């Protein structure tokens, strides 16, 4: 799937 | 004496115009805090901006070998040591971090005690060590005093919520920070302003506001050099345009993805991403990763098979994935695959429930746009995007 | 000379028992403060609510006379009057509070002259003499220094989005809030718990969290003893109930008009909800007001004309409503009853939509109820309401 | 319609 980050 | 020093000394006996240079760069009035340092060990300067910004203008392919010396000389009771706790979790250099935190729990200064263990919580979170009720539950523990860690103690979650696909709480934890009240610390204050724009970019890419989204993404680009603020700006505008401009998606992807050179985990978000946008648009995949056991990495392994019409091979594989454990987005995504292998409503149906309950407007589509070419009511369809 | 300090000696001339009870109600360690307070001019006690408990207690029948006088002989700079300012705003006693914000924006005491032009600012809100873009530049106009008003900033906007049915925002400035902050007054900082109570009821009602909106309500009545909180607390409670249990909405605003009693602001609210229960339930209905033109009032015309199969004169009536000006929650209310009346899909779908922008989640239940009669897949109407 | 107040 997506995949995030900050 | 530490190797910075060392090497702007050598430096400066060849050319005296550095000590212009160093000084304008580290944002002094005039060089004596420069001189202080560079003769008087133990000098720190009185923002750590200045000392970060000479070694990236002078020594930008040694940063992390003359930072990681400096930092771990410092005196861990010191506003200093403090910010270059900040400068390491910014970073991600883990090993920095680490050892500032151990010793900074030790001493015997409470603001910096305060910091160690804060920080603390948030490499145990991010690694599992501890679930989110133990994180918590240390939170209230440490009795936080400081402006700075009440903040952070905020975003460590936001980063939590991010990192497992519970988006509902970032935007209410984000209400609960004021920036304003970080008074003694402007190099820490302006890394949680880069931060916050890009959780907030984050917070409106889950909203499927994707002008604002790019517009912090954006701002955090124009106003940092930490490349880890810059690889996941670059990643947040990729997945910004993932369901409406192949092109531009895959665009910031690999420019993030260059950004990105030489860290591997970094490196990751971006093959992960770019092995998404090309089975979602249909083409031949070449970022998947077949080997790991990533519930994510299998995930695209299944929608490759999808796409080659091993529709049999692929359900025996999502299968598998039902014995894993995985968070509400996660398993948006599982729902949608398991429909396009099946083409049953129902699993349609439940993937919408997880994006709802992940609270991820952007990802919803998938399953809705499938809904309604299955012959859904498109005015219900549309009201479940409000 | 106040009034109090007078009744109270003529009722002391003849039990001086009374003496002991005044201290103990005031919640004062010795009489002395209370000696002081009867026998010099100007002597306020510490905490504001000395003088509520003793006038609640001693003269529950004469409340407002003798605060009305205590509170326009108060020196307008001091704690006393600030406290006052809170007190007459929360009881909603405007003669009380306007006559102090006018003395408290002219007098030379910073903190009053913040505590009078933010409370204007709210009463001119409310009264719509301005609207809530200039209630937004004034209080940024202000520059608050006070924890207590930067919350009561916060405060006003929330009661302004609840009275125009706009829910979104409420949640979001309930996180700004942090009632720690205040540190000078107790007796406000109690009187800010309850209004906050009060108010998260009310988010949650509005949030579909009916248990926690209870809870919050029911906090609020527990501890209380201030009509306006009893009010609203008993109001939500029946709200609470009002699509699921017609015994315990009706219960609790009949309860709630009780303590309303004598207040035809505070009855209103009551007459109103009673109105719609009655019309939701098909229950004889004698609440109805037939001669306001308020959009609400000749709503409930409309909806008893509906359960009489009136449905063309019900029709007259609302095409009336059409040139009006409605809020986004009246106006989901609007084409409810208008899908009631035509039997048309496209209506309920429109109800549905104004509820979804107002952030209603209790209300958006009618029309898809409709929806589901009308053979709409129960499922999407399921994703509808989380 | 339904009124709320606080």
């Amino acid at each position: 799937g997506v995949v995030r980050g900050a | 004496m530490e190797l910075i020093r060392i090497a702007m000394k050598k430096d400066l006996e060849n050319d005296n115009s550095l000590m212009n240079k160093w000084a304008t760069v580290a944002g002094l009035k005039n060089p004596n805090p420069l001189y202080d340092f560079l003769n008087h060990d133990g000098k720190t300067f009185n923002e750590f901006s200045s000392i970060v910004n000479i070694v990236k203008s002078q020594y930008p392919d040694r940063e992390y070998e003359l930072m990681k010396d400096y930092c771990l000389n410092l005196d861990v009771k010191t506003k200093a040591a403090r910010s270059a706790l900040e400068y390491a979790d910014a970073n991600m250099f883990f090993e920095i971090e680490d050892a500032l935190i151990d010793s900074m729990i030790s001493c015997s200064n409470m603001k910096s005690k305060e910091y160690g263990k804060v920080y603390k919580i948030h490499r145990e979170l991010s690694k599992g060590e501890i679930d989110v009720f133990e994180a918590s539950a240390n939170i209230g523990k440490q009795r936080i005093k400081t402006a700075e860690m009440n903040i952070f103690s905020k975003m460590l979650l936001m980063y939590d919520c991010l990192n497992k696909g519970n988006f509902a709480p970032m935007m209410l934890l984000f209400q609960q920070i004021d920036l304003s009240e970080i008074k003694e610390n402007r190099y820490l204050k302006n890394s949680f302003e880069t931060r916050i724009n890009v959780l907030l970019s984050n917070i409106y890419l889950n909203e499927n506001n994707l002008e604002l989204c790019r517009e912090y993404a954006q701002k955090a680009i124009s106003s940092t050099d930490t490349q880890r603020f810059l690889v996941f700006s670059y990643l947040t505008i990729g997945t910004s345009y993932i369901f409406s401009d192949f092109n531009l998606s895959k665009q910031n992807y690999l420019i993030g993805l260059k950004f990105a050179k030489g860290n591997p985990g970094f490196e990751e978000f971006f093959k992960r991403n770019l092995s998404f946008l090309n089975n979602f648009w249909n083409k031949e995949n070449e970022w998947i990763n077949y080997d790991s056991d990533a519930v994510t990495d299998m995930q695209e392994v299944i929608f490759e098979l999808i796409n080659h019409k091993e529709l049999s091979k692929a359900l025996q594989l999502l299968n598998k994935l039902e014995e894993r454990d995985q968070n509400e987005n996660e398993l948006g995504f599982h729902y949608y695959l398991k429909g396009l292998i099946t083409n049953e409503k129902e699993a349609f149906f439940k993937s919408v429930e997880y994006f709802k309950a992940s609270q991820d407007k952007l990802s919803i589509k998938m399953p809705l746009i499938q809904l309604e070419k299955m012959g859904e009511n498109p005015r219900l369809l549309k009201i479940i995007t409000m």
